[PDB]
């Protein structure tokens, strides 16, 4: 016997069956909620204004929970538990709140701030209704880890990822204050104790370190200069990591030790390495606040002592001005350099170190990627290095498309990181001795017996449990002195990586994603709710989601595009690739060559041999002349044999007689398997005409540059079912060539190509044997450039078949061809 | 006054200027997105998200091309449509700054009536309004009519159409 | 490991677009029958002569490439009833389409292997002069060594075999195409 009560904002509404025993308690709240709720607008696009029924019921749960006192069970408690159970049944169809919040972002006209209100309100209600997360969630990910389909590694980032790291901690306490409220309250009083205990510590912490006060009242928060300083930033970046690890442990209804037992391993970039050894000790909610006491104590005593070893001194304003106008940021002791390989950077830091004395020298302190370094040293010295660098650097605008590749100016980024101390450098070595003596004063040691999971060292990549010496000494040494070799530490095998660390999208996770793309590893950013449009790396929701969306996998190129061998009934062996599968012949094509493949005798000798070849359209001037050529090809080839046609795109007269000729030959069932457009990539509408009207099996396209590749990809998205043959050729190819390298463009675009299963990706230029092609078929060609393997689907041989018996090329031209010694790929731009 | 669809160069300039909390003049069009945002990669990738939602397909490394060479590439496959992003940015602008009794329609009819601007130019003026958000409750209706007047005179000064 | 006997075999290698156990079955077409699913069921799983017959979009007449007539014939419409016998043994498999003919259900088409490399699609007219059904055997070479287009009309005597059918349906005389047109 329940009386319906409608709560509404403008058009959208929600009817709840409030029991008549507590209707007049609910009906007064309905009015008081309708008061605080603003005036409805079209689209509901205003902030503090719900766009969906779900986040209106949410606002009501948040408002009621505010009035409910958790200790004394008053009147509103009974209607909260009913309004919460209505919100669960109607809107949470089994999923977690984070899965719901995600679904609203991609369908409705909600915002990130609005969905963080929804989540806060739901979670606040759930704790004020005496309904803790005691039940183990059926999250697809952790279900899969139990089964053994998924291996999980937890990574923790450090400094340098964001300017305002504290806004991430504010956003945690703003949303999950009913979960982590006890962690922050413990960490604050731990720190406030450590400041009073430690000698001469209050002189560094002038404005204290009570972070509870700073999170309650944002006005009492110190300035951004105090927060960024490493005595504050170190411990509080610890706290933010542990806070994300708590929230993830509670929302899944695990104990810390339960959530840790699911991790195959943990590791940490820089000072994150501390938090990674802390969670590897954790057992249950009782002994968790002992692991945290260790992590907060270590990071604190790093910050306090690394600050005293190398204090950051005010800089001359000319340098600061020069660094801003040149787009290098505010000088710091650590300088990120993107799109330069480590030997290039190590060359530049040797030139810079030649002039400087011992104490003022810069070293490479973090090798995050292949092409993503970080140089530590004094800010004067690093400025010095930055002056040297910006001479080599190419301006932002200039088009080097018409310049040979090796003559081009290197286009790279160099920016000062937002960090106050030079971590992983020879400058902080005096500190090392002090930290070790202060960790034994507070009895903070880590034992290999307590560490349940393998925690990976940053320097060498070895597990820290197998070490002989004290773990705490190695951690401090790895943070302050030894460099980080992030590609060497992350050489673990794992299908999923959780980035707890600060930053989120700009955090350690997405950087590890870039290094590992195409090795079949999926990064989940476990500290940020958002949506990825490309959906290559997940956000927080993917952890908690219970459907199929919770367990996603990223492509493993070596395994997905592995070359295979297959054998027809006759017992003829074929290299099986994406491309050979379609055409049913080896993945080797002789491309359209003017004039080598103009000859109908060569096109037929090649097609009869077993191998696909194009008839060159560039040796014909009329439909009639090409029709007679085509009919000479057909008369000579075997029944069922096909061939293709190369048309030049920059010759519009050829296309005008050529496209209609192919269309009406294909209508009459001429064996024209495919069309290759050379010299350019068509426009979307022209390619849509060629795909739809011509009645071809596939379309070959020869992109010259990156922009051309992107234009092929766009044609492939337009017709996702139609097979495109992207024929990639460098400048080193014979005939009309480009200025481009063979390798560099593929390394960049290979990932974006492989997101389109219709694109059959064919490498050409500078090939004449199995030996020099094999590495491309396999994918090991890209392991010399410090990338994952990148297998190709087929090859083309232009120049190599110019001295065949069946080529019309005159005997003396064949002796001039054979006489050419040629060069290797390093010397072709001469 | 003739109807002209909004230029990708204008729309892109407004999206970048609005996102960075800066005036439409403080952002030079001969500058890369990674240059203007500098440090904050968080700002960079959520700008590239906004350019992905508005125009759809993007050129490679769009944060390493100046906003002119980016806008001219966007302008090819773009045609006057406000799409998803700018639509929902303008919906926020008026519901938070324009007073009650001031919807997009009333502002659209007022720009049509007083100034004589069709839908192609109305969009243009609404975008120039978004870039120089007054960040203030415009309770007084006439105050909000003086706002749209100042922005129609800004739009006129940029595009170069006399009023 | 340098062993040719570990290499997976198939009948014919080719035709597979880059985007992508029952012995005695009985499929029934409807108005809403998903055409591609229909053909995938008729084809089966083993790569053989019937896989080619039902999923190749093209066949070869001499050197030309025409639409697959076996797919056109078997295209699913209300009433159709495809019975497969010996689904597992390819050398004995017989696909037997039946349609409604004078109210009752009769065998219209009988796709099967005749020799090793000949697919015979016997098309059957039931409405004949003397009530006895008339067969038109259309013959296709099945060449697995050409995986792209393994099927091809046997164009020798195709016109005489078509004529011989039409003769039984039109002319009550002995079949003989040797008389002078003049
Ligand atoms: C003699 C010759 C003629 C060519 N003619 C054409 C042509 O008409 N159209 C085209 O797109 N490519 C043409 N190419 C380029 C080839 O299609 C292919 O890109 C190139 O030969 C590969 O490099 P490689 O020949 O060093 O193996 C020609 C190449 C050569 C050597
Ligand atoms: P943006 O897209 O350029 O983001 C890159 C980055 C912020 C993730 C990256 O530059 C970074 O974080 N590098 C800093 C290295 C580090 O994490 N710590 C340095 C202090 S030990």
């Amino acid at each position: 016997s329940t009386r319906p009560l409608t709560l509404s904002h403008g058009s959208l509404e929600h009817v709840l069956l409030v029991p008549t025993a507590s209707f007049f308690i609910a009906s007064q709240l309905q009015e008081q909620f309708n008061k605080i709720l603003p005036e409805p607008t079209e689209g509901f696009a205003a902030d503090d204004e719900p766009t969906t029924p779900a986040e209106l019921v949410g606002k009501f749960l948040g408002y009621v929970s505010s009035l409910v006192e958790p200790s004394k069970v008053g009147q509103f408690d009974q209607v909260l538990n009913l309004c919460l159970t209505e919100f669960e049944n109607c809107y949470l169809e089994g999923n977690d709140i984070h899965a719901l919040a995600a679904k609203l972002l991609q369908e409705n006209d909600t915002t990130l701030v609005k969905t963080k209100e929804l989540i806060k309100n739901y979670i606040t209600a759930r704790i004020m209704a005496k309904r803790p997360f005691d039940k183990k969630s059926n999250s697809a990910l952790f279900r899969a880890v139990g089964e053994g389909n998924a291996q999980l590694v937890a990574i923790f980032g450090g400094q340098g990822n964001t300017d305002d790291y504290f806004e991430e901690l504010r956003d945690l306490y703003q949303t999950y204050h009913v979960l982590v409220g006890d962690l922050i309250k413990f960490s604050a009083e731990t720190l406030s104790e450590l400041i009073r205990t430690t000698l001469d510590a209050e002189k560094v912490f002038t404005q204290g370190l009570n972070i509870l006060e700073w999170l309650e009242n944002p006005s009492n928060t110190p300035d951004k200069d105090y927060l960024l300083s490493i005595p504050i930033s170190c411990p509080l970046i610890g706290v933010i990591q542990l806070a994300h690890y708590v929230v993830t442990a509670k929302l899944l209804g695990f104990t810390p030790g339960e959530l840790r037992s699911y991790l195959k391993g943990a590791t940490g970039h820089s000072q994150g390495l501390v938090t990674a050894v802390a969670i590897a000790e954790t057992d249950s909610w009782e002994s968790f606040f002992v692991s945290v006491r260790k992590a907060i104590t270590v990071l604190f005593f790093i910050g306090v002592r690394c600050y005293e070893a190398y204090p950051n001194t005010s800089l001359p304003p000319s340098i600061l001005e020069d660094s801003l106008e040149n787009n290098e940021g505010v000088p710091s002791p650590m300088l990120s350099i993107s799109n330069l390989t480590q030997e290039q950077v190590q060359d530049y830091v040797n030139k810079t170190n030649s002039h400087l004395p011992a104490g003022k020298q810069v070293e490479i302190s973090l090798v995050n990627g292949a092409k993503n370094l970080v140089v530590s040293g004094p800010p004067q010295s690093l400025y010095g290095l930055n002056l040297t660098l910006r001479k080599a650097k190419a301006p932002s605008g200039l088009d080097q498309s018409r310049i040979p590749f090796s003559e081009r100016k290197l286009k790279f980024s160099n920016r000062f990181l937002p960090v106050a101390s030079p971590f992983h450098s020879h400058l902080l070595v005096p500190a090392s001795d002090l930290i070790n003596k202060d960790l034994v004063k507070n009895n903070v040691s880590f034992n290999a017996k307590d560490i349940q999971i393998p925690v990976y060292d940053t320097f060498d990549g070895s597990d820290l449990r197998v070490l002989s010496g004290s773990i705490s000494e190695r951690i401090v040494d790895c943070i302050i002195r030894l460099p980080v070799k992030w590609e060497t530490t992350t050489q673990f095998k794992a299908t999923h990586i959780l980035d707890f660390g600060p930053g989120g999208a700009s955090g350690l996770g997405v950087l590890t994603h870039r290094n590992k793309d195409g090795t079949g590893v999926r990064v989940i950013v476990a500290g940020t709710l958002d949506i990825n449009p490309d959906d290559d790396y997940g956000f927080k929701q993917e952890i908690f989601d219970v459907t199929s969306n919770g367990l996603k996998k990223n492509p493993n190129w070596l395994e997905e595009y592995h070359p295979k061998l297959i054998k027809n009934k006759s017992g003829k062996i074929f290299v099986e690739t994406k491309f050979s599968k379609l055409i049913g012949r080896p993945p080797l094509l002789v491309p359209g060559m003017t004039p080598c493949t103009v000859s109908p005798d060569f096109v037929a000798a090649t097609t009869n041999a077993g191998y696909t070849i194009e008839l060159a359209g560039g040796g014909y001037f009329s439909a009639a002349g090409m029709t007679a050529a085509i009919d000479s090809v057909v008369s000579q080839i075997e029944k069922g044999s096909t061939f293709g046609i190369n048309l030049i795109y920059v010759n519009p007269f050829m296309l005008q007689w050529g496209i209609p000729l192919i269309k009406e030959l294909r209508s009459k069932g001429y064996p024209i398997q495919f069309l290759t457009i050379g010299a350019g990539v068509p426009s979307l509408e022209v390619a849509s005409e060629y795909i739809e009207t011509l009645g071809l099996k596939y379309l070959g396209l020869k992109p010259g540059s990156i922009d051309a590749i992107s234009q092929v990809i766009n044609i492939a998205k337009a017709h996702p079912n139609f097979p495109i043959a992207l024929q990639w050729t460098g400048g080193r190819g014979g005939g009309h060539h480009s200025f481009e390298d063979a390798h560099t463009p593929m390394l960049q675009m290979y990932s974006k190509i492989r997101r389109h299963p219709n694109i059959m990706l064919i490498f050409g230029s500078g090939f004449g044997s199995a030996d020099d092609t094999y590495p491309y078929l396999t994918g090991e060609w890209s392991t010399k450039f410090d990338y994952p393997p990148m297998p190709f689907d087929g090859f083309l041989f232009g120049s190599r078949v110019m001295i065949a018996k069946e080529v019309k090329t005159s005997p003396d031209a064949k002796k001039c061809i054979a006489a050419c010694t040629g060069v290797p790929d390093d010397k072709w731009e001469q | 006054i003739a109807d002209e669809p909004v230029k990708a160069s204008l729309l892109l300039h407004v999206l970048v200027a609005h996102k960075l909390k800066k005036s439409l003049d403080s952002i030079p069009m001969s500058k890369t997105i990674k240059d203007l945002v500098g440090g904050k990669s968080t700002v960079q990738n959520e700008i590239l998200g906004d350019l992905g939602k508005e125009f759809g397909t993007t050129p490679e490394k769009p944060e390493e091309t100046p906003l002119e060479e980016l806008a001219e590439t966007f302008q090819d496959t773009f045609s006057g449509a406000l799409g998803k992003q700018s639509s929902s940015l303008l919906s926020r602008l008026i519901s938070s700054k324009m007073p009650g009794g001031f919807t997009i329609t009333v502002a659209r009819k007022y720009l049509q009536t007083r100034w004589g601007l069709p839908s192609g130019r109305q969009d243009g003026v609404l975008l120039v309004a978004l870039s120089n958000e007054p960040a203030a409750r415009l309770g007084s209706e006439a105050d909000a009519k003086a706002f749209l007047d100042s922005m129609a005179q800004k739009y006129a000064s940029i595009v170069g159409v006399d009023l | 490991g340098d062993d040719e006997s570990k290499i997976p075999a198939v009948e014919y290698f080719g035709g597979e677009s880059p985007v992508d156990s029952e012995d005695s079955a009985v499929f029934k077409a409807t108005s809403s029958t998903d055409e591609e699913s229909w053909f995938k069921a008729l084809a089966g799983s083993e790569i053989n002569w019937r896989h080619a017959s039902f999923l190749c979009s093209f066949i070869t007449q001499d050197k030309m490439f025409v639409s697959n007539p076996i797919r056109k014939v078997f295209k699913p419409s209300q009433g159709m009833v495809v019975e497969i016998s010996n689904g597992n043994t390819s050398s004995k498999t017989v696909v037997t389409l039946s349609e409604p003919v004078q109210g009752e259900l009769k065998p219209t088409v009988i796709l099967k292997l005749l020799k090793e490399n000949i697919i015979q699609m016997e098309m059957i007219e039931n409405r004949t002069m003397d009530g006895k059904p008339v067969s038109l055997p259309l013959l296709y070479n099945f060449n697995p060594d050409n995986g792209f287009a393994p099927i091809s009309e046997v164009m020798e005597d195709r016109n005489q075999r078509i004529k011989e059918m039409y003769w039984k349906l039109w002319i009550d005389e002995p079949f003989n195409l040797d008389f002078d047109p003049r």
